[PDB]
RNA sequence: AUGAAA
RNA sequence: AGCGCCGUGGCGCAGUGGAAGCGCGCAGGGCUCAUAACCCUGAUGUCCUCGGAUCGAAACCGAGCGGCGCUACCA
RNA sequence: GGGUCGUUAGCUCAGUUGGUAGAGCAGUUGACUUUUAAUCAAUUGGUCGCAGGUUCGAAUCCUGCACGACCCACCA
RNA sequence: AGCUGGUUCCUGCCGAAGUUUCCCUCAGGAUAGCAGAAGCUCGUAUCAGUUUUAUGAGGUAAAGCGAAUGAUUAGAGGUUCCGGGGUCGAAAUGACCUUGACCUAUUCUCAAACUUUAAAUAUGUAAGAAGUCCUUGUUACUUAAUUGAACGUGGACAUUUGAAUGAAGAGCUUUUAGUGGGCCAUUUUUGGUAAGCAGAACUGGCGAUGCGGGAUGAACCGAACGUAGAGUUAAGGUGCCGGA
RNA sequence: GUCUAAUUAAAACAUAGCAUUGCGAUGGUCAGAAAGUGAUGUUGACGCAAUGUGAUUUCUGCCCAGUGCUCUGAAUGUCAAAGUGAAGAAAUUCAACCAAGCGCGGGUAAACGGCGGGAGUAACUAUGACUCUCUUAAGGUAGCCAAAUGCCUCGUCAUCUAA
RNA sequence: GCUCAUGGAGAACAGAAAUCUCCAGUAGAACAAAAGGGUAAAAGCCCCCUUGAUUUUGAUUUUCAGUGUGAAUACAAACCAUGAAAGUGUGGCCUAUCGAUCCUUUAGUCCCUCGGAAUUUGAGGCUAGAGGUGCCAGAAAAGUUACCACAGGGAUAACUGGCUUGUGGCAGUCAAGCGUUCAUAGCGACAUUGCUUUUUGAUUCUUCGAUGUCGGCUCUUCCUAUCAUACCGAAGCAGAAUUCGGUAAGCGUUGGAUUGUUCACCCACUAAUAGGGAACGUGAGCUGGGUUUAGACCGUCGUGAGACAGGUUAGUUUUACCCUAC
RNA sequence: GGUUGCGGCCAUAUCUACCAGAAAGCACCGUUUCCCGUCCGAUCAACUGUAGUUAAGCUGGUAAGAGCCUGACCGAGUAGUGUAGUGGGUGACCAUACGCGAAACUCAGGUGCUGCAAUCU
């Protein structure tokens, strides 16, 4: 699959509230902070004797993730997310699909 | 040790005991699902006609 | 696996027709629909938008709502032990009127005409329908119409 | 080395024909459907005799085959290969399934039984009813008792109560004798290699006169 | 349960394992690709594609 | 490296 | 009986949708008195058969045929 | 005791799934040689174990019929 | 302990389910259904396991295949710039003969996953008062438009207020038990050689149900139960056992 | 010689003998809650500890790729805490560094254990010393057998038998 | 804006198949795929412009508890595209292509809180999405036990019994042929109708708070589909010997070798050495070879504990005095 | 009645082969500067309505026409099917009673009708 690098879409930014041009980029899940309450509770919960205390997941089936975008309005920078289907191969650098060509 | 997978036996006796009551139909039904444009105009029109009838008999 | 889809066991049902494939004629669109109108439901498989479910194929309902290219319809549906009201946002290609209701309205205005004539003369309308009552005596003649005696036929193989 | 026809006799189950779904069958042993002088003509063989059924059953290609051979053997023995035309009138398209178990003592440990009941093909069969003719023949009255002897033998090979009938018809037509004869001393007929083409009162007079000329030259 | 023996391929090293026949075992998405050959510098294979 | 029988 | 694998040159064994690799064997030439080995050369593969999909298959999915393998326990 | 496979030139082996038996070995003759051997060429041989349908018509379609080659055959 | 076993007096009234969905769920539960009890609003109807009239929808039976798709038998008559070839001959889109193709109309047989057609039975809806007609009020909706739409004012339209029949009261809620192993018969029907086999569809029954007949029997036929009496019958029978 | 007392006394265990492994006392093996504790040990490699095999005779083949055991460290691999540095107002973050071990590379089979298929060919035919090829860490060597191991199998030949 | 597949007729190279042109062409093509519907100035092919695959949240349908998830339908308020315009457009022509809580993370609000008052980091919140549970309404998870235990189970197996009888076995119909000649003395292929329950399956009704489980020995009784014996008929019966068939189950049907054996195979006698049933007769009648616990050996399988209707060896066989029958 | 435009139902309207066509109207047709699109003024855009022709299109008629449609006192009350039966039969199956009721075939007929507006001897 392929997508362009810029897209005309609504920007609910409180002065646009209309279609502006949006630079697209991917969404990366973001590095995890320590000192978040789950991690703190987890370090305490695993602290000491008792062994593993929370489950841990292995029964994996999905060979794909949903791909997700960030849409930065060029004027307001009101970012925005919107999600797409599942794709094995993904690409933003789009060499267009020229129909009238050979093999 | 297999089992009986499915059957509709006796369900209609069970239903027709105290069964298939028609839904109570009512005057002045729900104006949900109705075109909201029409809902809105209908509101304002009823306000107008209530005012008019009260002014005809005040 | 067991397969139960929106358009399952529907092949011959949304088969359009013989010698009627392609587009739709225009009275389907020029017809009119109002609240309280009773309507029939047959589905045009050539119009894959606004369709009903095969349950509602060949059924009947009442209008409650009207929009650009579509109409609201109420139906009653047996679910276990009760009839449930079900609301459909259908397309007029799948809608049509109920001529039963049309003829009922015509009977109504004719009944009113009879009541008017009987207000004019006091002449005992008897408005109500009545069944095919049993028939009355008569005398059938025989002239040019003598009874031909008939009797059974023997067994012939007919091969 | 086959299973009994009593096991595969009645129409217990719907028609399972050859198709793009089965795709894989054991071909018949019968392949012939016409015997004798099939290139004979209509007035050549006026008499037509039948063999019908009073059951509603399935008939195997093997019985069809053996009965074909018995009747044709009798006829081609006594009255020669070119004194008659025999025609079978039921084609076996149906197919017969078998859940092949084992024929050992010790299959207990691996049989698994009725899990996997859907059987594979192991033959064919026909499907007949009351009056649906099984065999027909066209010949002359001199050859009559010869051919009905043949049909007697074929009865003895097929199961059930099958009947023989001497038709009121001229050859394999759906036409009766005197109507054929008035037509044929008239000119509405035009012989094919075996069968005949008739004159319609409908359509192109030009084609009719291109054909059937004597009828116009009444 | 299944005894499995497979050769690690970038090394040439045998790998023997065993695990029940019904448990899930991982597979990669390996694919081979042809490539042309150009003037070889130090060990980097000097290759190219049609485009 | 081998080289048929008299 | 159920399930799984495999059918590539004369032989053996590789082969990955844009289209067959290697060795040994074969042939020709040269050296040799002659054959070997040796040096220079060339060729050979309905890719088990049918059908299908594909713009196009040895490959990819059915049909069949064959050579094998695995199953076969508690009684 | 059955289920399968096959029984082709004097020998062996393809055979063609339907109309013609082909290859090899062997033998006879020829070439070769001082004569032989091997090597080259050529003919010889074929109902393919007994009857059926019969493709017009049949070894090979397959029905049975005598030879063999395999796989199977209480039970707790 | 989701498993086995046992679970103490009488009578009266009503009276089941073994099915749906989810559960490491399949010997169990939750949920909905089935059933009881408490009643509540009203007082003969906003109903009916029903028919008729009218109107629709279905694509199963049956039928057809000289109608589509697919399969299929046999002939004939043709086109060979036309597949194979045999011949005349040097050959010639030259001539002839034969043979598989293709074309033509004809013929025999078929289809759960083919069909023009197309039932029976089952199934939806309407048969009025919350209605019909006339007039004009409203609106930010709609219209080119005091045009339409929706809801209304006022008035008129009665006894036949809009077919039949019946209604034993109609409607409404709350709460809760037990159950969630099901089986037999007719008819349709899938698997299977077939099965007192396995499995679905409709209805009725057994379970939970005795009585009379089938000698005998869970289910069949007849008929369903307070205690008694009198008569008459059912199904089945009337030689004797055995009432006739 | 010993065992399953109260269903198995045997081919099982043991045994002598063979072989291997660890250990030089600041130790090996083992114990113990610990301890100024302990067994071997009132001992010292012809010894203590742990294994296998099982008299004598003869003989012990090929495989260190796998799994284990073990020896390297010469290494930009990985690399915890403590510790160091930078940033920051600090929490804190990032970076570097990096023990053993793992990884890397060697050894080891009287350690666990393993020890292949396919074609063609000889002047009768059959067979195949021979040759070719795929592949393995290497392909079962000496020797032994339908033996307590051999499905097919009541294997084929002989003998014992009238069978 | 065009109209596809295919066929026919032409055009050098060029042929069956290269590109071009004309005629027919109701779809016999194509629409990402599975299959089915649907579609011919289109939904197919080409061309032009675009990003409605957007935002707000609600309603509705399907599965259905009228819960969720998923998918879809029709609208309102916005912002947009395309077009001359009507109009169409909230992903793919329709039918499938997917995922809760806690946690983590990102976007929005730049809003709330950090509870003695403030600022700033940081943390925690609200709205909306993702990271994934495929056992797909979603636990975090390898084996063995013949040393075994327990609660139960005839809802569920292994014997017997029962229905069924494919298969096993037995008997018929018909008669191409064989039989020197001749279908039937005797056999009788291809086809077909039945029977039996002595096999083996299939099923799981009874039986899991136990019906003592192969064989032999012993011993009786029964069926006949009669091996022999009695009487008879037919013959390709000269005689002898033999074969087929009828009434017939009265009477009899062995000894041994090997094997646990049923069975089989041999030896020999024999008048003949027929088949079967009785809970696959019979264990308070035997035995205990075998099978069938625990010990042990081999082989193969397994990393291993351990497995093998694979082989071998060793391994407790209880009570009748009651009723009935006798 | 004819013709044109916009049409409803979408074959009685289609298809094939021929025959005819007053007027008028359509159409064929003539031209390329202009907007416009094409490999090409062939298609499409624009101009004149002049040059000319009703040959073709278009309209209608013919065809023992193919096809379509309708009807049958044709087939057929058949096939199938609902309900009942201590009905028959070994069974497959069938008949009877109360009921519903096809298709194919056979024969006969028909071959577009019609709305709004404008126009033509
Ligand atoms: C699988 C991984 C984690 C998973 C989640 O943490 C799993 C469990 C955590 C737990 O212990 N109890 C729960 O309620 C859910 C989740 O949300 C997924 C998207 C991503
Ligand atoms: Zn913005």
């Amino acid at each position: 699959v392929n997508v362009p690098k810029t897209r005309k879409t609504y920007c609910k930014g409180k002065t646009c509230r209309k279609h502006t041009q949006h630079k697209v980029t991917q969404y990366k899940a973001g590095k995890a902070s320590l000192f978040a309450q789950g991690k703190r509770r987890y370090d305490r919960k695993q602290s000491g004797f008792g062994g593993q205390t929370k489950p841990v997941f292995h029964k994996k089936a999905k060979t794909t993730k949903k791909v997700v975008l960030r849409l930065e309005c060029v004027k307001c920078k009101t970012r925005a997310q919107l999600t797409l289907k599942r794709c094995k191969h993904f690409e933003l650098g789009g060499e267009k699909k020229q129909k009238g060509q050979a093999l | 040790a297999k089992s009986k997978n499915h059957t509709a036996h006796n369900q209609t006796r069970k239903a027709h005991r105290n069964g298939i009551k028609k839904p109570k139909t009512y005057k002045y039904p729900s104006l949900k699902g109705v075109d909201p444009k029409f809902r809105r105009n209908h509101k304002h029109a009823l306000h107008g006609t209530a005012k008019a009838l009260a002014a005809a008999k005040k | 696996g067991k397969s139960h889809g929106y358009r399952s066991r529907t092949r011959y049902m949304f088969q359009r027709d013989f010698r009627k494939h392609g587009a739709v004629h225009l009275s389907t669109y020029l017809k009119v629909y109002k609240v309280g109108d009773i309507v029939d439901i047959k589905a045009n498989g050539s119009i894959q938008k606004g369709m009903p479910h095969k349950f509602y194929q060949g059924k009947t309902g009442v209008v409650y709502n009207v929009t650009k290219s579509s109409v609201g319809v109420i139906i009653n549906k047996m679910v276990g032990n009760r009839y449930l009201e079900k609301r459909l946002n259908l397309r007029v290609e799948h809608i049509k009127h109920s001529k039963c209701r049309q003829e009922f309205l015509e009977r109504v205005k004719a009944n009113a005409a009879k009541r008017a004539e009987a207000k004019a003369q006091g002449v005992a309308v008897q408005l109500k329908r009545q069944p095919a009552q049993p028939r009355e005596s008569r005398i059938v003649s025989t002239e040019g119409n003598v009874p031909q005696t008939l009797a059974p036929v023997p067994y012939e193989t007919f091969i | 080395a086959r299973r009994p026809a009593r096991c595969y006799r009645y129409q217990k189950n719907k028609p399972y024909p050859k198709s793009r779904y089965n795709r894989a069958v054991p071909d018949s042993k019968i392949r012939i459907y016409d015997l004798g002088k099939k290139k004979a003509t209509v007035d050549e063989f006026p008499l037509c005799v039948h063999l019908v059924s009073n059951e509603l059953e399935q008939l195997s290609s093997e019985a069809l085959e053996a009965a074909r051979i018995c009747a044709n053997k009798y006829m081609t023995t006594v009255s020669g290969r070119d004194a008659f035309h025999l025609r079978v009138r039921v084609h076996p398209f149906h197919v017969l399934r078998i859940n092949k178990m084992l024929s050992c003592a010790g299959a207990d440990r691996l049989q698994q039984g009725m899990r996997g009941a859907w059987g594979k093909p192991h033959g064919l069969a026909a499907r007949v009813d009351i009056g649906q003719i099984i065999f027909s023949v066209r010949t002359k009255d001199s050859n009559k008792d010869v051919v009905v002897e043949g049909l007697r033998r074929a009865r003895y090979k097929f199961p059930g109560q099958q009947k023989i009938i001497l038709s009121k018809k001229w050859g394999f037509t759906n036409l009766d004798r005197p109507e054929y004869l008035k037509k044929r001393e008239a000119g509405e007929v035009k012989d094919d290699g075996a069968f005949v083409k008739f004159l319609s009162k409908k359509g192109s007079l030009e084609n009719n006169i291109r054909e059937f000329p004597e009828y116009f030259a009444a | 349960k299944v005894h499995l023996v497979a050769i690690d391929i970038f090394t040439g090293k045998k790998l023997e394992d065993l695990s029940p026949s019904t448990h899930n075992m991982e597979v990669p998405v390996v694919k081979r690709n042809e490539y042309q050959l150009l003037d070889i510098d130090d060990g980097f294979l000097s290759l190219m594609n049609m485009d």
